[PDB]
């Protein structure tokens, strides 16, 4: 709950710390919800696919893939967020998830069954400069916004 | 009136405790709570409370030692003095909530055992027979972290703890833990004979009972022995089901 003061005509910002409020109102805020939808059930290893999902409350947000350990941080390529529209849904284009550079991708070119997911721009280096450039751990990655969702890659095929 | 939530009445990290205290304190302008330990360290923190006497403080940290803790709540009566105002340090009549912690910070320095701290803070505060405030007296056992599977067992009736689930139905799984409902979460993984992971759910959300049940479905599984892992970023247990095509009744 976050509430809000007024004061009376002609107070002063200092002098106002102690003195009551003349009246009041409060809001509620809650934490919105960021999942994805596109990458998720079957992947073929090689192939490009679509980043799709929403994000209520979000302006930067990044993919990560863990698979026993580090949530290790897929280099999607241009400035490694996707923004998030007025409809607060957000897409990407076609992307080969193990085509990709990056140790991340390296993960999802053995053939198994591993897990995928988007975190909001919170994280911003941990704590840093304004570049999401990590691997963030189990705790980190849980601590804020985020969503994560089962998914296993299958070999090649035609 | 006041209350203390305890996850299984003890507080799991040690380091860096975490305690919620709600109550109806009417008439009064602010609650202060101490926190003294057997060996005698004392934490105090004062609490405003709103205009139509409810007080709720969420996240209070706890940094006293491992072992056994016992919690008051203070409340100045009607004299709005901590009892008579007779401190053994403090002025006469002025003794406030403030004024009695600069007592407190006497008591941990000397060497008193944390039973004497029992012994004096009632008798100086509210023993003293002309004395009008209120406490109110809770305990819980300050100990490590802990997280643990206690049932796993299908929709049906059961609370042995293991019970063979057959496929195409949901199982609950049953476990215990003395996190923060909402500020951490359980993350459970399910793999069969070779390292496969089939199921992965989360929680973040149980009542102050301490129990917390996953849902996981059954409807692609095969039969044989599976494995049930959750963690926290913590110790990590591990149980082992079997799944059947059907079961016995």
């Amino acid at each position: 709950e976050v509430d809000l003061e007024v004061y009376d005509a002609g107070v002063s910002a200092t002098a106002a710390v102690g003195q009551d409020a003349t009246n009041d109102i409060t809001l509620t805020i809650e934490e919105g919800g960021t999942t994805l939808s596109s990458p998720t059930g079957q992947y073929v290893v090689g192939s490009e696919v679509d980043i799709n999902g929403t994000a209520t409350s979000s302006d930067s947000v990044a993919i990560y893939v863990r698979d026993d350990g580090d949530w290790q941080l897929l280099e999607i390529g241009g400035d490694n967020e996707i923004s998030v529209d007025s409809d607060d849904t957000f897409e990407e284009e076609d992307i080969a998830l193990s085509g990709l550079s990056g140790d991340g991708s390296s993960i999802l070119s053995l053939t198994g069954t591993y897990r995928i997911g988007v975190i909001d721009a919170s994280d911003a280096d941990v704590g840093g400069d304004g570049s999401v450039d990590d691997s963030l751990t189990t705790s980190e990655f849980t601590s804020g916004v985020s969503s994560s969702n089962s998914i296993r890659v299958t070999d090649q095929a035609l | 009136t006041g209350q203390f939530t305890t996850i299984n009445g003890q507080v799991a990290p040690v380091e860096t405790g975490t305690v919620d205290i709600n109550g109806t304190a009417s008439g009064a302008n602010s609650v202060l709570v101490i926190f003294v330990d057997e060996r005698g360290n004392v934490n105090y923190q004062e609490v405003s409370v709103d205009s139509d006497g409810t007080y709720d403080e969420d996240d209070i940290t706890v940094g006293l030692t491992q072992g056994r803790v016992t919690a008051h709540i203070l409340s100045v009566g009607r004299d709005s003095a901590i009892g008579d105002g007779s401190l053994p340090s403090g002025p006469s009549n002025g003794a406030t909530l403030n004024d009695l912690t600069g007592y407190l910070d006497t008591l941990d320095q000397n060497n008193n055992n944390g039973e004497q701290i029992n012994e004096l803070i009632a008798s100086e505060t509210v023993d003293e027979t002309a004395s009008d405030d209120l406490i109110v007296t809770e305990t819980f056992r300050l100990a490590e972290s802990s997280t643990s599977i206690d049932s796993i067992y299908p929709d049906a009736a059961e609370a042995a703890g293991i019970n063979p689930v057959a496929t195409g139905e949901t199982m609950v799984i049953a476990g215990s833990t003395n996190l923060k409902p909402d500020d951490n979460t359980i993350s459970i993984e399910v793999t069969n004979e070779d390292g496969t992971s089939v199921a992965l759910e989360d929680t973040d959300e149980w009542n102050n009972d301490g129990q917390w049940m996953v849902e996981i479905d059954t409807t692609d599984f095969e039969t044989g022995t599976f494995t049930v892992e959750a963690d926290d970023g913590d110790n990590t247990d591990t149980v082992n089901v079997e799944v059947v095509s059907e079961r016995e009744d």
